[PDB]
């Protein structure tokens, strides 16, 4: 239904600040907020947003309240300042789901058909992207309810802007990785991502704590991809898969021979190149 | 009678005027305080604008109620 | 106080033109506020394009002092 | 309502007058460049509200005097000694009026008349109808009286010309009406150009005797290009009047 | 910090821009151009243009004010 | 003038649906929801009437504004159909009062119960005693027919105004279709 | 120095012409007589 | 490199066309449709070698 | 009196809004409010912003009804904590800064209840990357200009670092306002979590990479890099020849080998060592 979803980095900002206008609270508080947007093109777009006042008691946690008409006039302000601009969903601040985001959704869908809700991270602390949506989609299905819905998660990532990456490359101003040459890949990915591979082989190493101790729901739709994954697993080194990867090794090394026999040459061309200016100036300068 | 003058710099106003007054005897007394014509004074009262030709009585404002200030803005 | 501050911008070197011709442009679509002007397109009379005698075009929104009935290209 | 008007009088003096340019290409999405009717060449910035996507090259904008930016686009010009050349008649008078030579008023019909209301019977013969023709004739037998005629049928797309106006003392002035002429004859497609008296701008052609007919005669051969030159002369009839066909161009 | 002011330095590059037309170089960095508004000029470049795509008869940017090459 | 913030809970379940009552039990009591919501205003223009409910999904139906031509939309056709569920009504009267713009207002709440409720007496004084911590003044009304002398809210006002509160009250319902006008006349008049 | 058009009743307003700019809308001075400012003729005019 | 951020604001060099010198230090210059102008020398540059 | 060492804070968050609403209308003079917080005669802190609908023209822009003033702060106090108006800025397009003689005007009426109102301009065009050409300000009294007295009474080492523009010179500067240094406050709280969370990717690398045509690409670069050499077999023949700086100025119509031969080695490198050892730990990791 929703390709993917594409976040600025200042409502990635605008709810840090927001948090920290919250943050004398001390208890507890998760910062729930209006986001705005305008999706085109199948593409969800995230623009601006604010916080509504929310509040939260332990006991009977299925008491939430949104000051609609806090919500109802500063996006009028908002729909009159900016027209283009117009509710897209909502967001909260999302360390780890909590339980009245089943309704928070049902109850202002009445103005966002999809209305999209977005997690973000106040604490960083990861190896992947640290900003997570879902989607709504119900069911009168398989096993679980007759009134049974189940939020999805759509791709996300953070989309700049021409505006917003002189913001930003201003803002920074740090320790940076640029000059992607034959290093910037081997750290981003290949230092990266290998132990990027590591908290997901962790993860389902965490569903795995509950084979005769843990939680009493047990697989049923859990284990068909865990099954097709060590089926999924890949071809044994017996086949031309031997080789024809020392087939391609016997080629792609052959371009690399013939490169660096080139840069040996041009610099020996750079070597002369300081010959004449080493010799032809002692006995002209001294 | 007494009312509050509260701007929008958290700041509050004492002026003494009398239910009967224009308002822009009022803006002529916040100009006798601050030195601002009233072209450059806009009054809200209770999400109300506030206009010269009538008095405080036509607005029902009644002694210590609040008011809000804001200025005008043209850049160039 | 009007009549005033228009004589003193009714200053006497004038820029003598010709009328080019006189327009009927529309409202656009969309406008929004926050960035709102009511100088470009928000009524419809009435805009006009001149010519000064220094060979030089210029598109005006607002006419001015003089009104758009009793002029003609 | 004398205070209303001293008002908007105070409304008035904000407006500043805007650089009328012309679009030339397009080199990224906020890379324009233009060229005014002043003079150079300049590279622009646009609003981004204002449908960067619709500025083909060709179109008529505006700009800012103290940035110099795009504001807003613009329609075509239509030029005024045009508009003060194409509905300023009220004359009246009608074909009961001539009397004498009702074989050429069914002549004349017959090219301005007859395909642009039934065009469908030379589709199926084969044939394309005439573009224009002319009226040669001794002075004072009915040749500047039988446009006249045909003047009042049409009162919006109909084009005299006294073939005398169109030339001025300036460079390339000339030569720019007949083209943004025959520009609002295409714009208006049921049309008629009229040209009396062409034997001040048709001649023949010289050997370049004074440096005044230098200029004519490409006044002249802009006139030739323009009648079917690359282009489907289409739906523009030309009527021509002369007291001396002797003095043309065989070109034309 | 040479890759920084690298990219610092088309600041220049703004947005109201003239148009001239490449005629020669001098020497090294600084070359001969001429404006659309009639009057040639002897003008100083800027450092990042490739010199390699220059003189058939080259459309060249002009900076408004100081009028150099950009 | 005096800092407080009207909060009115109706009543939308199910056993208040009958025509009992002369016009409609809807009505009736709508009408003295309007006539109090002019009686807080005009004695002090700060106090916005919002309502909320206690039933099974405790919504806000209209949010906390001064307006009430939207309490007057959703009046009408408003599906008074559901449990009661007033365990969680304390909750939502008291979260709801936490929400507001003003917190140096007096928190006072009016109670609208016309419908056998199926509370926990031991769960309603541990929410009492946190009343006591919270410091809340709440007159419950009592409308339409319930267990007669009303079970569990004798006992939760007397634990509400305890600890030196001493001011607030149980207005309990007669068992009679009368007209409902008479029956507020003592929270209008005085406290 | 510039060639006057035409004067206008009621007021000075006077119609000036240059070589090849504009034409514009002039005043004396307090030097001259409005009298010896007939139109055609040639005049010496300050350029702000 | 950076310098020239805080060096190209300096306005462009005219050129023109020498047509002939004269006594004390001068020489007329003309410009493209510009006027002729009689303009001096710089320290670092000979007549006889204009 | 000051001391010319003021020393704006302002923040990490408001700068973001200050060119997102200053360059999304960018060719108006766009401007808003400044929310902030005041501390001491030397120092500010403007930590929000916000702005409003206005009415514009070329030359001026003007602002709208003052309802949507009140009622806006009222909502920013009751959710996160009440501010105060330390300012206001505005948006010159493609100038520069400076206050020019509307620009100056409402300065005027803002400086009159607080004396401290900072006016700040955002240019969202001559920022590039780096440069953010902000320059705040605020007036000085033009009747100490009839006086010719010199303000500000320098008695500390800072305010004379940055130089103005000329063409801030043209226009009031220094007549009747002055210029401030400023900086940005930053913090763990905000520094670190733009840094590690803009440019980061997932999969972009364990992937390979359009297997077929990777060998394919390590031909399409090859095979005119052959004659690349062969002009590289040309050029350095015609030396021993005419000066070589004259072998600078001579070969601006055309492309060098020297500098373009170099060019390929380091693409027909990165593209294959990259390419080689993605490859081979996939066949370590699976299986
Ligand atoms: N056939 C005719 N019937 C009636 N009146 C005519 C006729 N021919 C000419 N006239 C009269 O002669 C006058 C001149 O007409 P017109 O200008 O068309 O002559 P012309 O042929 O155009 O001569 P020229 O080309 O020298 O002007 C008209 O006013 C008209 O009244
Ligand atoms: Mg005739
Ligand atoms: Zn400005």
């Amino acid at each position: 239904a929703v390709q993917k979803v594409v976040v600025h980095p200042l409502v990635l900002l605008s709810v840090v600040d927001h948090f920290n206008r919250i943050g004398k609270v001390g208890n507890q508080k998760r910062v729930v907020g209006v986001l705005l947007g305008s999706w085109q093109k199948k593409v969800l777009d995230v623009s601006n947003s604010f916080a509504v006042p929310f509040d939260e008691d332990d006991k009977d946690d299925s008491v939430w309240f949104l000051d609609h008409d806090y919500l109802e006039n500063m996006y009028g302000m908002f729909k009159k300042v900016n027209a283009r601009e117009r509710i897209v969903g909502w967001y909260h601040t999302g360390p780890k789901l909590h339980k009245n985001d089943i309704a928070i959704n049902e109850l202002m869908k009445r103005y966002c058909p999809n209305s999209v809700l977005v997690i973000i991270d106040v604490k960083p602390k990861d190896l992947g992207l640290p900003t997570e949506a879902y989607i709504s989609v119900e069911e009168v299905h398989d096993d679980g309810t007759p009134t049974s819905k189940t939020f999805e998660h759509v791709t996300s990532e953070i989309g700049a802007e021409e505006a917003e990456e002189v913001g930003v490359e201003h803002l920074l101003r740090d320790i940076k990785d640029t000059t992607v040459g034959t290093l910037s890949q081997r750290i981003t990915n290949q230092v990266h991502g290998l132990k990027g591979l590591n908290s997901k082989l962790l993860d389902i190493r965490s569903y795995l704590e509950k084979v005769a101790t843990g939680k009493l729901p047990i697989n049923h739709q859990i284990i068909y991809q865990l099954q097709d994954v060590f089926n999924l697993l890949p071809d044994v080194s017996l086949q031309e898969f031997v080789k024809a990867f020392y087939l391609k090794t016997n080629d792609q090394m052959v371009v690399v021979y013939l490169a660096s026999l080139i840069r040996s040459v041009v610099a020996l061309h750079n070597l002369i190149n300081n010959k004449i200016a080493n010799r032809d100036a002692e006995k002209k300068e001294g | 009678m007494q009312i509050f003058v509260k701007t929008l710099t958290g700041k509050t106003i004492t002026l003494e005027v009398e239910p009967s007054d224009t308002i822009e005897n009022v803006k002529a007394k916040i100009q006798d305080k601050e030195g601002i014509p009233p072209d450059q004074q806009r009054l809200i009262f209770a999400g109300k604008q506030l206009e010269d030709g009538r008095t405080l009585s036509d607005y029902n404002i009644q002694r210590e109620s609040t008011l809000h200030l804001v200025l005008r803005l043209r850049g160039g | 106080e009007n009549s005033e501050k228009i004589k003193v911008n009714k200053t006497l070197p004038y820029l003598v033109s010709n009328v080019i011709e006189l327009l009927d442009v529309d409202p656009n679509d969309q406008e929004e506020d926050g960035a709102n002007i009511d100088l470009d397109s928000q009524r419809k009379g009435k805009c006009a394009v001149i010519k000064t005698s220094t060979r030089q075009t210029y598109f005006l929104p607002v006419i001015g002092l003089v009104d758009a009935e009793k002029l003609k290209p | 309502k004398q205070y209303e008007k001293s008002e908007n009088d105070l409304k008035a003096l904000q407006s500043v007058g805007q650089i009328v340019g012309e679009v030339l290409k397009q080199l990224t999405e906020e890379k324009f460049i233009v060229k005014a009717t002043n003079g150079p060449r300049y590279v622009v910035g646009c609003r981004r509200q204002l449908d960067k996507s619709k500025l083909k090259p060709g179109t008529r904008v505006a700009l800012d005097m103290t940035t110099l930016t795009i504001m807003r686009y613009l329609p075509r010009e239509v030029d005024p000694l045009v508009y003060n050349m194409s509905h300023e008649d009220p004359g009246n008078v009608s074909y009961s009026e001539i009397g004498g030579l009702s074989e050429q008023i069914r002549e004349l019909r017959e090219v301005i008349e007859l395909p642009l209301t039934n065009p469908e019977l030379f589709q199926r013969v084969g044939i394309i109808p005439p573009k224009g023709c002319l009226l040669y004739g001794p002075p004072g037998t009915g040749k500047t009286l039988l446009a006249r005629a045909v003047a009042s049928q049409l009162d919006c797309n109909f084009l005299k010309v006294v073939s005398s106006s169109i030339v001025d003392k300036y460079i390339g002035e000339s030569a720019r009406l007949i083209r943004e002429m025959f520009n609002y004859a295409r714009d208006h497609q049921p049309c008629i150009i009229f040209m009396d008296e062409i034997d001040a701008i048709g001649g023949r052609r010289f050997s370049e005797g004074t440096s005044a007919d230098r200029e004519i005669q490409r006044t002249l051969m802009e006139l030739l290009n323009q009648m079917d030159g690359f282009d489907t002369l289409h739906r523009v009839k030309m009527i021509m009047a002369t007291n001396r066909p002797d003095t043309l161009d065989p070109a034309l | 910090e040479f890759l920084h002011a690298q990219e610092e330095v088309k600041r220049i590059q703004s947005i109201p821009l003239v148009i001239g037309q490449f005629l020669e170089a001098v020497d090294q960095n600084t070359a001969i151009v001429g404006s659309t508004t009639g009057s040639n000029y002897y003008v100083r470049i800027l450092s990042t243009i490739d010199r390699e795509l220059l003189k058939p008869n080259a459309s060249v940017a002009l900076h408004k004010h100081s009028n150099a090459l950009v | 003038m005096v800092l407080e913030s009207t909060m009115v809970c109706v009543d939308n379940s199910e056993y208040m649906r009958n025509g009992d009552f002369l016009p409609t039990r809807l009505q009736a009591q709508q009408d003295a929801v309007n006539i109090v919501c002019h009686s807080k205003t005009r004695s002090n223009p700060e106090n916005n009437v919002g309502l909320i409910t206690l039933a099974n999904d405790c919504e806000v139906l209209t949010t906390l504004t001064p307006d009430t031509g939207r309490i007057l939309s959703k009046l009408h056709t408003v599906q008074p159909k559901g449990k009661i569920t007033f365990c969680t009504g304390i909750r939502v009267a008291h979260l709801a009062l936490k929400h507001r713009q003003g917190k140096n207002h007096k928190m006072r709440i009016i109670a609208f119960v016309g419908s056998p409720v199926e509370d926990n007496e031991k769960d309603l004084v541990k929410l009492a005693k946190r009343l006591k911590k919270e410091k809340v003044n709440v007159d419950i009304i009592n409308f339409g027919e319930e267990e007669v002398n009303t079970e569990k809210l004798t006992a939760f006002v007397n634990t509400l105004n305890g600890k030196d509160g001493t001011g607030s009250h149980l207005v309990t319902v007669p068992p009679g279709p009368s007209l409902a006008d008479a029956l507020i006349s003592s929270p209008i008049l005085a406290g | 120095c510039t060639k006057i058009i035409n004067a206008d009743s009621e007021d000075p307003k006077y119609i000036i012409n240059v070589k090849q700019f504009a034409k514009f809308v002039v005043d004396l001075s307090d030097q001259v007589a409005p009298t010896d400012i007939e139109e055609g003729m040639r005049v010496g005019v300050d350029r702000n | 490199l950076r310098e020239e951020l805080q060096l190209l604001q300096e306005q462009g060099s005219y050129v023109g066309e020498v047509v002939r010198a004269m006594d004390k230090k001068k020489v007329l210059v003309k410009v493209h449709p510009e006027g002729k102008f009689v303009v001096d020398v710089d320290k670092n540059i000979d007549i006889n070698d204009v | 009196a000051v001391d010319t060492a003021e020393q704006v804070y302002i923040s990490s968050l408001a700068l973001l809004k200050m060119l997102k609403h200053g360059r999304a209308g960018v060719p108006m003079e766009v401007m808003g409010l400044m929310l902030g917080e005041f501390v001491d005669d030397y120092t500010v802190r403007v930590i929000d912003v916000f702005a409003m609908p206005q009415s514009g023209t070329g030359v001026s822009v003007e602002a709208v009804d003052p309802v949507f003033q009140a009622k806006m702060l009222d909502m920013l106090k009751q959710t996160g904590r009440p501010e105060m108006v330390v300012g206001w800025y505005h948006s010159h397009p493609g100038f520069g800064c400076w206050l020019s003689g509307v620009d100056i005007n409402t300065q005027q009426s803002f400086e009159a209840l607080s004396e401290r109102a900072v006016a700040v301009v955002v240019d969202p065009i001559q920022s590039v990357k780096g440069k953010v050409v902000i320059d705040a300000f605020r007036l000085i009294n033009a009747n100490m200009m009839v006086l010719g007295h010199e303000p500000r009474q320098t008695t500390s080492n800072l305010g004379h670092l940055n130089k103005p523009s000329i063409q801030a010179l043209i226009h009031g500067l220094n007549r009747h306002y002055y210029s401030i240094t400023i900086n940005y406050r930053k913090n763990e709280l905000e520094q670190k979590m733009l840094l590690n969370l803009h440019k980061k990717s997932w999969m972009e690398g364990l992937t390979l990479q359009d297997y077929s045509e990777h060998c394919k690409h390590n031909e399409s670069v090859v095979k005119e890099m052959l004659e690349l050499a062969k002009n590289y077999n040309k050029a350095v023949e015609e030396e021993d020849k005419m000066t070589p700086e004259q072998l600078a100025i001579k070969n601006v119509g055309k492309q060098d080998p020297k500098r373009h031969l170099e060019e390929h080695v380091d693409v027909l490198m990165t593209s294959n060592i990259v390419q080689c050892l993605a490859a081979m730990l996939d066949t370590v990791v699976f299986k």
